[PDB]
């Protein structure tokens, strides 16, 4: 794989080849694979490879990454989140 | 103990290209 | 994603913003996303975005969530259970 | 080595409410 | 969940409350819960709950449990097999 | 690095009771 | 499970009994399992087991390992990146 | 905090034997 614009990564804190969880709000289908970073500004999301049988254009997608800590950096952790609409436009 | 945390992520974005055959 | 009572976070040991699983007795599936706190006392368990597809209202649960740690603790240790019956009544 | 193992659980509890349109 | 005789989780290196996976040979599903102590020398392979919906009394599977470690401990680590037969003999 | 390994598995037993409602 | 040619573990840097996660080109299932190794040259891939269900002679699957590190070190990772082609060549 | 990387990956193998009996 998923080639996701680099700003994008940025956003979320999201690394290049670092595992990432697809989940399908259009078709409901829930995936894993690794990111790929795609040029910055291309606002392109591209589910590549076998990854292409659980989603297709058009559809809306919710793309996470979790990573381990210990229990007391846990309870104060606050996860980079950045909400879309429209042609991909970040808010 | 070690937690696993939602580190972040792209809430809503829409898939913007869809490749079978590579880059995978 | 779930938003659920935090109540019951606070006897599952369940963070905000952890992983979690949820299986569901009801149809069988089995599904992976992070917990969200919900207002104290309103006994709420909610499946929101993609995660919507997995599970009805009214379905019955269960959620979990793991850790790690050193084979030498893992040996004693002892995770947090809380019951449930009727609506969401912790027992 | 190290194990996985379950921290906690919510047993039997019942969905009151799925939104799929959830944006937060 | 999935109740094992004690016997058994000790032959494995497997632990109580530990996450397993466990992959039906019968049916071809795959899924993860954790595991739970029976009586030694009952023999029992127990699926309780949601998991109830993925197995059944007959069916043949495979339990197993994943650790991490540093790399050069990987190239060395030797896994704690056990096969079974029959009644759920093991050798 | 960190690798996940196996670190042990019952290969081949038999499943002897299902309970959907409980035990959990 | 699946045993893979011992050439192939090396060029991708997967050991023997280490997790690997199955994506299959073909039908689209996704699963995870552990590697054996095979014997050099032999260009095998064999997906034993419950495994079996997922995968049958023919399909074209991509096999991924996946480890854990700091953040600091996950910024430079580079992974090993095997390609292949025809029957299981390594170009 | 720990990542959870891509450590390497065959792309594009094709499946050569399947044994579902396999005991070892």
């Amino acid at each position: 794989x998923c080639a996701i614009d680099q700003d994008f990564l940025d956003a979320a804190g999201i690394l290049e080849n670092e595992a990432i969880d697809i989940w399908n709000v259009t078709n409901g289908k829930r995936f894993s694979t690794y990111a790929i970073a795609a040029e910055r500004g291309s606002r392109i999301i591209s589910v590549n490879g076998a990854a292409a049988h659980c989603a297709s254009v058009g559809d809306i997608v919710i793309i996470a990454s979790f990573v381990t800590m210990p229990d007391e950096e846990a309870r104060t952790w606050r996860p980079n989140v950045a909400y879309f609409e429209g042609d991909n436009e970040m808010k | 103990m070690i937690r696993t945390m939602l580190q972040g992520k792209l809430h809503r974005v829409k898939v913007t290209h869809a490749d079978l055959h590579y880059e995978g």
